[PDB]
C-alpha cells in the first residue's frame, strides 16, 4: 500500500482544526519533493560522529545510551539512516547522582569543585526560566492592554 | 512474531527521541513500514522537512 | 573538517582499512577522546622543550639535542602554528629509543589551582 | 577562591565551602582521637573511625588507613619471609630480647 | 591570488620541519599520518588522550597482522 502509506503520512503532519482540500494539495508537496532527490558509507558510523558531539558538550551517560541501543538493535539498518538526517529538526531529579555521601564502597576523591560548579548552574537556570516567563507573560498581555482601541480584539475585526 | 516486531519498534523510538527528531510514535510506524518497503531513506529526509515547512505557512 | 570526521581518518591510517570496515576501534576512540577534550595542564612550550633536550642527551645523542634547538626556533619563525605546545607534547610521547622516576623532575602545572 | 575576588559574596561562599567544612571536620577530629599513639597502636586508632557508615567519611578514612597501614605491612612482609625484624623504635608487635 | 599562495608555502615549510623533529625523536609517524595529528591539535585536544589512542591502534594492528 505504498500509494496509501503516503496518504496516511500526509494526515498525521496535518494539524487538527479546510481539511479536505489541503490534504489534496499537500500530497502534491509530498510528490513534488520526493522526485527531486531521485532525479539527482556505513550506517553505525554516522551515529558515532553524533555520539562524539554529545560527549564534548557534557551529558556523557546519554551518549553511552545512544550506543547501548544500536548494539541491541543488531540482534532496519536503513531506518536509523533516516533518523540521523533529521537530528537537528526537533523542537527545542536523581539524588543518586554524584553524592559522595551515599554508597556502599565509595572511592577516595578529595574535593572536586567541578561537580558543585555544575550543581549551581542547575539552579541558576531555574531562576532564569521562571523569570523569562514573567517577562513573556506581562508582555503578551500589556501589548494588547495598551494599543489602539480594537487591534488585538478579534470581535472588533468583524 | 508480532511480539518481536513490537519490541524492535519500541527500542527504535528512543534512538529517535535522543537524536532530537520530531517524529512521534505514529509518524514513526508510518516511516518504518514505508522504509520497510524499500524506498531510499535519503529522499524521505526531504519530504518530511518540506511537509513540515508547508504546514508552518498555514499557521 | 571537524574533529569527529577527522578522528576516523586516523583509524584508517594506523589500521589499513575503510571506514565501513573498522568501526569497533573508532567506537573506542570516541570514548577516550570525548570526555577528555579540554587540556588539563597549563600550556607552555618552554617546559616541553627542556624535556626533549633532556631526553636526547640521556641517549648519548648530544648532537641532536642542539639541532632540535634550531628546529624549534624555525617553528616560531614561520608562524602558521597556533598551539605549538600540543604537537610537541605528543611527538615526545610517541618517541622510542633506538638504543624510571618522574615525580622528582619538573612536571606541568595542574590547572586545578584555577577556577576553570 | 582568590582568583574570583578581583564576583563572589558571603552567601556565595557558604555553598562553595560547605563540603570542606566536613573534611576539615573529620581530620580535625581524627588527630585528637589518636594523640599519644605511636607505632601500630596508631594504625589501630585510625581504623576505629571506619565503623561509621557515613558514605562520605567511611570512604575518606578508609584511604588514610591504606597509607598508615603500609609501614605495618612492611615489617610483616619482612618478619615472615626473611625473619629479620628491624625497628629502632618499638612498633612491631614482635619484641626481640638481646 | 598571492596571499593565498604565500600561505600554502608557509605551511609546507612547517609541515617539513615538524617531520624533522619527528625523525630525530624516532616517532613511527610519517608525512601522511602526521598531518592528521597536527590538524587535531589545532582545534584543541588533550595530547595525553590523543597519544593513548595512537599507542593503542598501533598496539592492535599487530594482533591482526
Amino acid at each position: 500500500s505504498i500509494t496509501q502509506l503516503f496518504d496516511d503520512l500526509c494526515e498525521a503532519l496535518l494539524p487538527a482544526a479546510n481539511r479536505k482540500r489541503a490534504k489534496r494539495s499537500l500530497k502534491k508537496v509530498a510528490y513534488n519533493a520526493l522526485f527531486t532527490n531521485l532525479f539527482q558509507l556505513p550506517a553505525r558510523n554516522k551515529i558515532l560522529m553524533l555520539s562524539f558531539d554529545l560527549r564534548v558538550g557534557g551529558l556523557g551517560p546519554k551518549a553511552d545510551r545512544l550506543e547501548e541501543l544500536v548494539e541491541e538493535l543488531e540482534a532496519v539498518g536503513s531506518v536509523l539512516d533516516l533518523l540521523v538526517q533529521l537530528a537537528g529538526s526537533g523542537p527545542p531529579r536523581d539524588y543518586f547522582l554524584n553524592n559522595k555521601h551515599v554508597g556502599r564502597n565509595v572511592p577516595y576523591s578529595g574535593y572536586d569543585c567541578d561537580d558543585l560548579s555544575v550543581f549551581e548552574m542547575d539552579v541558576q537556570s531555574l531562576i532564569s526560566r521562571e523569570e523569562c516567563l514573567c517577562h513573556s507573560m506581562i508582555q503578551e498581555t500589556l501589548q494588547v492592554m495598551e494599543a489602539a482601541p480594537g487591534t488585538g480584539l478579534p470581535t472588533v475585526g468583524l | 512474531n508480532l511480539n518481536a516486531v513490537r519490541e524492535t519498534m519500541d527500542v527504535l523510538l528512543e534512538i529517535s527521541r535522543i537524536l532530537n527528531t520530531g517524529l512521534d510514535m505514529e509518524t514513526l510506524s508510518i516511516c518504518v513500514r514505508l522504509c520497510e518497503q524499500g524506498i531510499n531513506p535519503e529522499a524521505l529526509s526531504s519530504v518530511i522537512k518540506e511537509l513540515r515547512k508547508a504546514t508552518e505557512a498555514l499557521k | 573538517k571537524s574533529p569527529n570526521v577527522l578522528l576516523q581518518n586516523l583509524c584508517c591510517r594506523i589500521l589499513g582499512r575503510s571506514e565501513a570496515d573498522v568501526a569497533q576501534q573508532f567506537q573506542y576512540a570516541v570514548r577516550v577522546i570525548g570526555s577528555n577534550f579540554a587540556p588539563t595542564v597549563e600550556r607552555d612550550e618552554f617546559l616541553v622543550a627542556e624535556k626533549i633536550k633532556k631526553e636526547l642527551i640521556r641517549q648519548r645523542r648530544e648532537a641532536d639535542a642542539a639541532l632540535f634547538s634550531e628546529l624549534h626556533r624555525k617553528l616560531h619563525s614561520q608562524g602558521v602554528l597556533k598551539n605549538k605546545w600540543s604537537i610537541l607534547y605528543l611527538l615526545l610521547s610517541l618517541s622510542e629509543d633506538p638504543r624510571s622516576y618522574a615525580t622528582l623532575f619538573a612536571q606541568a602545572l595542574p590547572r586545578d589551582a584555577h577556577s576553570t | 577562591l582568590h582568583s574570583q575576588l578581583q564576583s563572589l559574596t558571603l552567601r556565595r561562599l557558604l555553598v562553595w565551602t560547605y563540603d570542606p567544612k566536613i573534611r576539615l571536620k573529620t581530620l580535625a577530629a581524627l588527630v585528637d582521637h589518636c594523640q599519644g599513639r605511636k607505632g601500630g597502636e596508631l594504625a589501630s586508632a585510625v581504623h576505629a573511625y571506619t565503623k561509621t557508615g557515613d558514605p562520605y567519611m567511611r570512604s575518606l578514612v578508609q584511604h588514610i588507613l591504606s597509607l598508615v597501614s603500609h609501614p605495618v605491612l612492611s615489617f610483616l612482609y619482612r618478619w615472615i619471609y626473611d625473619g629479620e625484624l628491624e625497628d629502632t623504635y618499638h612498633e612491631f608487635f614482635v619484641a626481640s630480647d638481646p
